């Protein structure tokens, strides 16, 4: 998995697209948001784009989804 | 003329003896004015003087001289770019260096010269300037201030094209360009153009050292003839023809023949043939315009080890597992294919590769190893909110936490009401079916009153393991057992609490705020799932349930049961999937058992950003009913509740959320495109039309007794809010504005028309 743009400078690369993974909380009294299990949800995404790493653009933690009260979900591009 | 004596004058580093004879005259030779400009041309071709005078005296030939300076040190300022060491290298060829004596004359084409060596670096023009510093003797010293400025591009140009505009090529910081070049070379391989060739690469320049113009100059047509195959092709002819397979009207590729190579590599390696060569070699037609592809085949068992390099915070044994054949086994080129990916889905490593080495001393056992490339996680966030208010929340991740597989979280969160802190020990693959152990250890403090509720608090601990066995890639099943220990206090008396207080024996004082109740229950927890979701942010179609259930096993203090569930449905409109229609609803209705009640702090509530905007939070449902009390910190001129000192002497009705056992919400959302951001950008951006209803009540609520009263038992109630929310993903991350106007309100509900909450990471 890639963090920044930089680390790929000067690289060829084929860009599959958009994936996303996220990790839900229905309640206060409920487990909190996952960032890790958003990280890898987001890596079966691209792997079933079929993909080896990831280009992550930005991990934050919803506070209005429409099926919870709070949802992380890390955004990122499939890469080969 | 007759010289009978020679005096050299000025003469210091160069003794007589050099001058002596280095000059044709000598002492008793007679002398003409040929002489003279021989002499002088040869003491000044010595490269030693400054300056020189050859003359006559009546009978004396005199020298006059000036010996050059000698270089005592060379010392370089503002050269930021070239080493100090490397400058004086330079300098040493050109054939300055210490202990040299100087020449004046030079100075300029040294300065030219170093000027010229600047070009190595992106300084195209810079300006060098000599300082002639003398010293003791006749030594100097040579400083050198360099005036360095740092390299331009606008133009990229391409000539000799005649298949392509070069705007068209131009369709897909510049220092050193090589791999961008074998991209554009690429362009035209893909386009069947086999004889293609750039010819030349130029870098034209302007008069300062900041202007570049790069100009690439080309040869550019051909097509494919066929593929032929020949070789020891292991009787594997009959499969070879699907990968070789060509589409008529195909232009050559490269790249896509290499494709098949390694497909036909890859197919006599899942054959157990370790080496399977595969050539191909293009017969070039130019009569015909088009290349004949000639591919020469040529096929060349068991594992002894499988070996783990680069695991330097993995343990040798948790990775053990992930793979499809075991050592000490017959080899599968496929196994090791199905088994690659299970390395990188776990996400404890950044890059992985196989290699197959021979074993020593073997002719047919190979070793293969698998080569692994940070697993400690931090996130932090910290929001602002209606429900929450200001709230903290961080968690430490440690996926591969010494050497166990097992990935630990230390999650702690803070809002305004409750304060919650957890230790959670995961393993998302720990079965064949891609089953997880939910381990958790925690700790909740609860303060209702900050909750908007009626007074109480709960300070909670225990535990959860919940094993999640996975059905079918969009529903999911979740079941475990936690146990969990209450300790309630701080209860301002109203009737619906010590309603359940009664139901379990528990009988306090309805005047007095003094009480503490304390709770050991254990449980048994039920969670079925089901997602059809197109995407997980953002959806715009499929649909989203949730069923929660929670059911108290024999043992426990309390008796009760919880169950809710969440529908959430997205039904796209327009073809773009910009349009969409959405449908969600939450149920949720527990009751007690044994006779006993649910518990309070169980209860569920409606209202806020959360369910039914318009309305603040948990404002909806029951309203305490308060018994007549006297409060601990009793100061008049301020607000309390059915306190005896303020005059209450019977029951109060209220304004304050409790909460109950059943309720239901539903809403009917239309999300839209958002009105005037740009498509470019209009992803990151949802707005929506929203029309929300929703129902809290009690069932264990005493009508008859209390006829002065409303009846909380009635569900009848319906209150709804219409809007307009907008959600966004700015900079400062995640975002809602939910303007709403609640239309159908009830008894002394609380509104709170803008609601909005904030994160980041």
């Amino acid at each position: 998995i890639y963090t920044n743009a930089e680390e790929l400078v000067g690289k060829p690369f084929r860009d599959l697209g958009e994936v996303s993974g996220d990790s839900c909380q229905a309640s206060n009294q409920d487990s909190p948001p996952s960032i890790p299990t958003a990280r890898k949800r987001m890596q079966i995404n691209a792997s079933k784009m079929k993909a080896n790493a990831v280009l992550l653009h930005s991990c934050e933690v919803t506070s209005g989804t429409p099926g919870c009260y709070r949802q992380a979900v890390c955004i990122g591009s499939a890469l080969n | 003329f007759v010289v009978k004596d020679i005096h050299f004058e000025g003469l210091q580093r160069v003794a007589v003896g050099a001058a002596l004879l280095s000059m044709p005259v000598r002492t008793g030779d007679t002398v003409n004015d040929e002489d003279i400009s021989n002499t002088i041309r040869a003491l000044f071709a010595t490269g030693n003087f400054e300056d020189v005078r050859v003359l006559r005296d009546g009978d004396t030939l005199l020298v006059q001289v000036k010996e050059r300076p000698t270089i005592a040190s060379i010392t370089f300022s503002g050269n930021k770019s070239v080493k100090d060491d490397m400058l004086k290298q330079n300098l040493e060829a050109s054939g300055v260096r210490v202990g040299e004596s100087l020449d004046r004359t030079t100075i300029a084409d040294i300065e030219k010269g170093l000027e010229d060596f600047y070009y190595s670096v992106g300084k195209y023009s810079a300006s060098v300037k000599a300082v002639v510093t003398p010293l003791p003797r006749n030594r100097v010293d040579l400083k050198l201030v360099f005036q360095e400025g740092v390299a331009e591009i606008q133009q990229i140009n391409i000539v000799g094209n005649h298949a392509f505009t070069t705007d068209e090529l131009i369709s897909h910081q510049k220092q050193k360009l090589a791999g961008d070049l074998e991209t554009l070379r690429s362009y035209y391989l893909d386009r069947g153009y086999a004889r293609f060739n750039i010819d030349s690469t130029q870098v034209s320049l302007t008069p300062d050292k900041k202007g570049i113009y790069v100009t690439v100059n080309i040869t550019e047509q051909y097509k494919l003839s066929g593929v032929e195959v020949s070789g020891n092709l292991a009787g594997h002819s009959a499969e070879i023809e699907q990968l070789t397979k060509i589409e008529p009207g195909e232009l050559y590729n490269g790249t896509k023949v290499t494709k098949m190579e390694d497909d036909i590599k890859k197919l006599l390696g899942r054959y157990g043939y370790a080496y399977p060569r595969v050539q191909s070699m293009p017969e070039i037609n130019d009569a015909d315009k088009t290349v004949k592809l000639r591919v020469n085949v040529d096929a060349g068992f068991y594992v002894r080890k499988i070996r783990f390099e680069g695991n330097d915070t993995s343990k040798d044994a948790v990775l053990r597992r992930e793979m499809r054949q075991m050592e000490g086994a017959w080899l599968g080129s496929d196994l090791v294919d199905q088994g690659k990916e299970r390395l990188n889905r776990l996400g404890f490593f950044e890059t992985v590769d196989t290699d197959t080495q021979r074993v020593p001393g073997s002719p047919d056992q190979v070793d293969v190893v698998y080569k692994v490339k940070n697993t400690g996680s931090f996130n932090f966030g910290i929001g602002y909110g209606t429900e929450s208010g200001v709230s903290f929340q961080a968690g430490v991740q440690q996926d591969n936490w010494l050497g166990t597989g097992y990935a630990v979280g230390i999650n702690g969160t803070k809002n305004d009401y409750q304060t919650y802190a957890e230790l959670s020990v995961t393993n998302p693959y720990f079965t064949v079916d891609g089953v997880s152990l939910g381990g958790r250890l925690f700790y909740n403090d609860f303060q209702a009153d900050d909750a908007d509720l009626s007074d109480y608090t709960n300070k909670s601990y225990g535990t959860d393991v919940t094993l999640g066995f996975p059905i079918n890639e969009y529903n999911s099943l979740r079941a475990g057992l936690g146990y969990v220990h209450n300790s309630l206090s701080n209860m301002q008396p109203q009737v619906a609490m010590w309603r359940y207080l009664y139901s379990m024996g528990e009988h306090p004082s309805t005047s007095d705020q003094d009480n503490s109740f304390k709770t050991d229950d254990f449980t048994f927890n039920y969670g079925w799932t089901y997602n059809k979701l197109d995407r997980g942010y953002f959806p715009t179609d499929g649909s989203r349930v949730n069923l929660t259930g929670k059911v108290t096993i024999p043992g426990s203090d309390n008796e009760y049961y919880k169950v809710t569930l969440d529908t959430a449905t997205y039904v796209p409109i327009d073809d773009d999937h910009k349009w969409v229609v959405l449908g969600r609803t939450r149920w949720g209705y527990g009751d007690g058992l044994g006779g006993k009640e649910m518990p309070f702090y169980e209860n569920f509530y409606a209202g806020g950003s959360s369910t039914v905007r318009g309305f603040q939070s948990n404002t909806i449902g029951p309203k305490a009913v308060y018994f007549p009390h006297q409060a601990s910190n009793y100061d008049p001129d301020y607000d309390y509740e059915c306190a005896t000192q303020d005059g209450a002497k019977d029951l109060c009705k209220s304004d304050d959320a409790v909460g109950g056992n059943a309720m239901a919400v539903a809403s009917l959302e239309f999300i839209t495109p958002t009105p005037f951001i740009s498509d470019k950008y209009a992803n990151s951006v949802r707005t929506s039309f929203f029309w929300d209803m929703g129902t809290v009540w009690d069932t264990n609520w005493d009508s008859s007794q209390y006829s002065g009263y409303p009846d909380y038992s009635d569900p009848s109630n319906i209150r709804m809010s219409a809007g307009i929310a907008l959600q966004w993903m700015s900079p400062l991350g995640p975002l809602v504005f939910s303007y709403a106007q609640p239309f159908k309100k009830y008894d002394g509900d609380k509104a709170e028309q803008f609601q909005f909450n904030i994160g980041k990471t």
